[PDB]
């Protein structure tokens, strides 16, 4: 039915309005919020525009998903922090809502080109519920340090998306698809999202950091982790390719793995050289994941990941959690070992279970899912111009 | 070691050393680990004097590497137009296909070697032979933005 | 020789990984870490980062088939240059204490290399760019140290010469390279980069200023000079074009005219009208440079060199109002030019070495030399 | 003729320099990040939003840059003279923000006549429209004392109806049934999405830059944020509703998603609650989409007013909705100031915009500015060197 999507959008927006009326009441962190905002809407959205015939859907469904996500995440996170009471909205609430949007966009990267906008609204609602519950569990029950959210955002979003994409497996797409290919100007446009994410990631890892030493440490550690990650990602992209050519998939994504893998240890006293070690390992791991694990996941495990979010968010997020555990081992933080480990395990497990349930819901033929031949095509949901 | 020295002389352009090695008894059809014999390396590095001298010494012209590339394939990919002209003048198959189905015209078109494309078209190269992937020299030139190659391919037809 | 590019599968990864490992080891052995305006101070360095990665990264993406390499190589160059500049500014100005101010200054040093690389982009591979980054950061640091030793100024405050140093270094390196175009969508992406550069250039003109009123006046002067320069450039492009049309490529370079012209004297100009006069004069000189310099390789870097020289000259003129200091400042400028030229020559002869596997002159300005593309024959 | 554009620009710049020397002299750093966001909205958001035309991207972004760069200077001069009553004045961050606001008004008007004007015409439009806009907003803020912190009436409604008046005066009979160059392309639409996203992200700074620090500025930021969030949902829903087979339209996604930011402007600093801001955003998106589908086709063919970017559907109708929302908010008691003064501000904005746009368009209708022909509309090659390769 062509009216399912507008009906669900209108009903969800009316529900958001009612929930805000029921639960919501009314400046040094605003620039950091705007940096995170640019990361959410320009970074991910244009990062996903590499597909030659899916740019409209990439950027537009990014905008739609994140716009729904900030409202729903505001409501859910505020209800959790207020235990069902009314709560006020500051800059921190907006930052955390953008973080929930980031998690949903990371999961979107796994199912890009094979899902409808209606499926994306449903996934946004369910995933934000699961993410907010797991993040509350990590922050308040475990009380683990995840200021950059390698575990609660990146690993969670990646494995949630992987679980959804595994449930939504199509046999006709395992060997590939003719629309699943990049173009020259499409990769040029994807570089925009890559560069904005790279430039503004230090604010991503330091926005809600405790003011003082921790926030400055988060900024500096993220910056030098990304600086090392770029060099190592370039080097290993050349290393894994024939005749040492550079791969735009690697340069677009693996250059950002240092920001993911430094998130847990961002505000920790890991020193700039330790941050650069983490960034180099993240870039290497991301390139190796793109080159070797993504074909293994697509062909053997039947898990197709369109944007390779397992290589940018999943493996580097796990690496960040393990780095947090090791940093706790050597006195870089006063948080417990077992709580960091429990945060990692809970994030991964909750992501997998929530993704399974959400994908089982998304598998019902009620949401206008595209056919196998029509995957990675804007024309299923958009009016497309006649020329490029 | 004599074969290795002969192949190094082929790669470097040292015609005198390679001719001395051939006089000493080095085989004409010896090839390296990748299957590139002396004609392949001479075509790669653009040593026309070596190509002529090897062809005069009864080297096999239509021998392939493990990738399936003849000396004309290598000369077209490397853009050595004078080596291409010499090879075709000595009877090189302009329509030879590699293991993946590339032709010398396809290799010249993908690398924006306009004068090589010109010569191959003038020598009867078929610009309709597609690869395994289904690509033509026209398609690969359009993809890479080799506009002069596209223009000459559509003008020759 | 073979126009098909030589395999860099062993050169580039080993070179980059060795560089990163050496940087990590040096940071371990020499770098050390350590309020109210933490975010305010972070904003300036963040503006410089946006102007380096996005502005200069996309400004040179106007090439028909070299936009990928322009953007990605600029990102790589920035990432390498900031780390190396942190270490070198630590070594030549003292353990290395890492603050946000030091990261901001390292970003400025890297931006010098990013400006220079526009003269050579499309004619070099990644390894040559690594060599250029290292040697140019070293030369700029050495120039600043020499100025600080001779004229008794602060090492960090000597980084004001970076426009003219970058321009002349890039010109020399491009002159040393072997001798040898646009598309609409890359031109629009280059307009994006140019707009970000033009919008944030008031941050380039006041990172090194401590007094708040000085930064205020510098940003005011840069903003008004840049506005006047944009108007003058867009309007006078038609005069300095054979077919009397506006050129996107000319605009991309000439919007920055007023910012470059008032860069060394923005904090000294007392009224906005003088900054606007300087922006107008810079725009007119940009028009004249476009109309004249091709007659007498990159025209935009040539006009940038002229604009930087003009900025130093107007600094000399304005500093007298606010004759020995004239001689001293002329000497500082000439020492900067001499060191830039000599170090650019050294870099150019280093880049000409066969070991770097530089692209063939027939293969310039082409992404297929460095990047993977589908449906291509690979190898022999 | 051949030198009209450079000569007019050099004379205007010399006049700007003389006026600055005669009248301009030299909280700043707290408001500077918001000004930076507004600057990005002016030069990147508006500039790239109009690059959807397949053969007019160069002129779109470049004339946006030229118009806004001239506009900041001219708006500084005019607004400072009006505020100081002819005396010398000092410029601060507020002066830059207000000058960029004036440039934004001129760019909104430019969106109506995009592709049918020359750069000389846009110089003249910038000069005249800044005078009209500054006088109207001085009347609204100082004589009426109305509260329009997000400028739904003074910037959006004013700019849209000024542009509509100019487009009506500059009407072309040959363009009534469309033009072959008046259509989008894939990568042009992606660039337009760049502009859309930057406007959408930085609109809270747009609506809170002049707000009183403390509760009012925070309220403006939160209200704009959630209004835009609701507006995106309703714009997507109604774009799916009104199009054939439910396909999304990039025009709607590029423009109607900013209607919530446009409409919440008058009520931005008022205590309407976040939920009230969401209701205004949801209506703003609905009204913008319905305007793009039904109102623009009628205005172009029945009314002879061709509006290229649909700035009536983004700035015109949502601006009037915002002014009306502000009137309801004062009646609800959310705000100070009278109902009659909000209504007077709305009416004065519309009337001054229409009258000034008529006189400006009559000046622009003179055959002296090198305006393109009907065949050459929406084509960069009239004024720019266009590369052979796309
Ligand atoms: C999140 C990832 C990394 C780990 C957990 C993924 C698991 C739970 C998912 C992803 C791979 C999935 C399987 C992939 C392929 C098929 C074949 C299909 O015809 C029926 C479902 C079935 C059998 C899936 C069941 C669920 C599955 C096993
Ligand atoms: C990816 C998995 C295996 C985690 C291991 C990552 C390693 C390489 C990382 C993670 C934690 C890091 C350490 C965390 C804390 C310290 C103490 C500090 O004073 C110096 C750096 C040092 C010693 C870091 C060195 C590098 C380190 C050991």
């Amino acid at each position: 039915m062509r009216f399912t999507f507008p009906l669900m959008a209108i009903v969800l927006e009316i529900a958001m309005i009612v929930l805000f009326g029921l639960f919501v009441e009314y400046f040094e962190l605003y620039p950091l919020f705007q940096d995170v905002h640019v990361m959410i809407f320009v970074g991910f959205g244009f990062l996903m525009t590499f597909l030659k015939k899916y740019g409209f859907s990439s950027v537009g469904i990014n905008l739609l998903v994140a716009a729904l996500g900030l409202q729903w995440g505001t409501i859910v996170q505020g209800i959790l922090q207020s235990q069902g009471q009314k709560f006020n909205i500051g800059i921190k609430n907006m930052i955390n809502a953008d973080f929930s949007a980031a998690t949903v966009l990371i999961s979107f990267g796994a199912v890009l080109g094979k899902t409808s906008p209606t499926q994306m609204l449903i996934m946004t609602i369910l995933e934000i519920v699961f993410f907010a519950h797991n993040e509350y569990l990590v922050s308040e029950i475990f009380k683990a340090s995840d200021i950059g959210a390698s575990m609660t955002i990146h690993a969670f979003g990646a494995y949630f998306g992987l679980a959804v994409a595994g449930i939504l497996y199509r046999s006709g797409l395992r060997k590939g698809h003719e629309n699943e290919e990049s173009a020259y100007y499409s990769d040029l446009f994807a570089m925009i999202g890559t560069l904005f994410l790279w430039m503004f990631w230090p604010s991503f890892n330091s926005a809600i950091a405790e003011p003082g030493d921790k926030q400055c440490r988060a900024i500096v550690n993220t910056y030098f982790s990304l600086a090392a990650c770029v060099l190592t990602a370039f080097a290993f992209s050349s290393l894994v390719e024939h005749r040492g050519k550079l791969n735009m998939v690697h340069i677009q994504n693996a250059t950002l793995a240092g920001g993911v893998a430094v998130g847990t240890c961002a505000d920790m006293a890991i020193h700039p050289f330790g941050s650069m070690i983490i960034g180099s390992i993240a870039g290497m791991v991301s390139v190796l994941g793109y080159k070797f694990l993504t074909p293994l996941f697509t062909t053997k495990l039947r898990i197709h990941d369109t944007c390779g979010v397992h290589n940018l968010h999943g493996l580097p997020g796990v690496v960040g959690g393990l780095a947090g555990i090791v940093a706790v081992a050597m006195g870089a933080s006063n948080t417990s070992m077992a709580m960091q480990a429990a945060a990692l395990g809970s994030s991964i497990g909750t992501a997998v279970v929530g993704g399974l349930m959400t994908g089982l819901i998304l598998k019902l033929p009620l949401w206008g899912q595209p056919s196998d031949q029509n995957c990675y095509d804007d024309s299923v949901y958009w009016k497309v111009p006649k020329t490029r | 070691d004599a074969a290795t020295s002969f192949l190094r002389a082929a790669r470097s352009g040292n015609l005198d050393k390679a001719l001395d090695h051939l006089r000493n008894g080095v085989d004409i059809n010896t090839c390296n680990q990748n299957g590139l014999n002396g004609l392949h390396l001479a075509s790669k590095e653009g040593h026309v004097k070596m190509v002529v001298e090897l062809l005069h010494k009864e080297i096999i012209l239509e021998t392939t590497t493990k990738k399936g590339n003849t000396a004309l394939h290598i000369a077209a990919l490397a853009g050595q137009d004078e080596v291409v002209r010499e090879l075709v003048n000595y009877g090189a198959n302009v329509n030879a296909q590699s293991q993946k189905g590339f032709t010398p015209l396809y290799m010249a078109a993908q690398e924006n070697h306009l004068e090589v494309v010109k010569f191959l078209l003038e020598n009867g190269a078929n610009q309709n032979v597609a690869t395994e992937d289904g690509f033509t020299p026209l398609a690969v030139a359009l993809q890479q933005g080799h506009e002069n190659v596209v223009a000459h391919l559509i003008n020759y037809g | 020789s073979s126009k098909y590019p030589r395999s860099v599968r062993r050169c580039l990864p080993l070179w980059a990984l060795t560089l990163e490992a050496a940087l990590i080891l040096l940071f371990y052995f020499f770098t050390h870490y350590d309020q109210k305006g933490l975010v305010a101070s972070y904003q300036v360095g963040q503006d410089l980062t946006v102007m380096a990665a996005l502005g200069l990264g996309f400004l040179t993406s106007n090439f028909r088939r070299h936009s990928w390499s322009s953007v990605a190589f600029n990102l790589f160059m920035l990432a390498l240059g900031v780390q190396w500049a942190i270490l070198l500014d630590g070594f030549l100005s003292q353990k290395v204490v890492i603050t946000l101010f030091s990261i901001r200054l390292a970003t400025m040093s890297a931006m010098s290399v990013l400006i220079s690389a526009g003269a050579v982009l499309g004619k070099v591979n990644l390894a040559q760019l690594v060599v250029m980054v290292l040697v140019e950061v070293t030369a700029l640091g050495t120039l600043r140290m020499v100025i600080s030793n001779i004229f008794n100024t602060d090492y960090h405050m000597n980084l004001r010469h970076f426009y003219v140093f970058a321009a002349y270094f890039g010109l020399t390196v491009a002159w040393c390279l072997p001798k040898p175009q646009r598309a609409t969508i890359p031109s629009l992406s280059a307009m994006l980069g140019a707009l970000f550069l033009w919008m944030f250039w008031p941050s380039v003109n006041s990172p090194l200023l401590r007094s708040p009123i000085q930064r205020k006046n510098a940003m005011f002067n840069t903003y008004y000079a840049l506005a006047v320069s944009v108007v003058t450039a867009i309007s006078g492009s038609s005069l300095a074009h054979p077919q009397r049309k506006i050129s996107m490529t000319y605009v991309h370079s000439a919007v920055l005219a007023g910012g470059v012209a008032v860069g060394t004297s923005c904090h000294l100009i007392p009224s906005p009208w003088l900054a606007m006069v300087l922006g107008l004069v810079a725009g007119l000189i940009s028009i004249g440079g476009a109309k004249c310099l091709p007659v007498c390789i990159s025209v935009m870097h040539s006009i940038f060199s002229l604009l930087g020289l003009l900025g130093e000259i107007t600094y000399i003129v304005l500093l007298v109002l606010h004759g020995f200091q004239v001689l001293l400042s002329i000497g500082e400028l000439s020492l900067a030019i001499v060191i830039a030229l000599t170090s650019g020559l050294l870099t150019g002869l280093l880049l000409n070495l066969k070991i770097w596997k530089a692209p063939h002159v027939a293969k310039y300005f082409d992404d297929q030399v460095f990047w993977k593309f589908p449906h291509l024959a690979v190898g022999f």
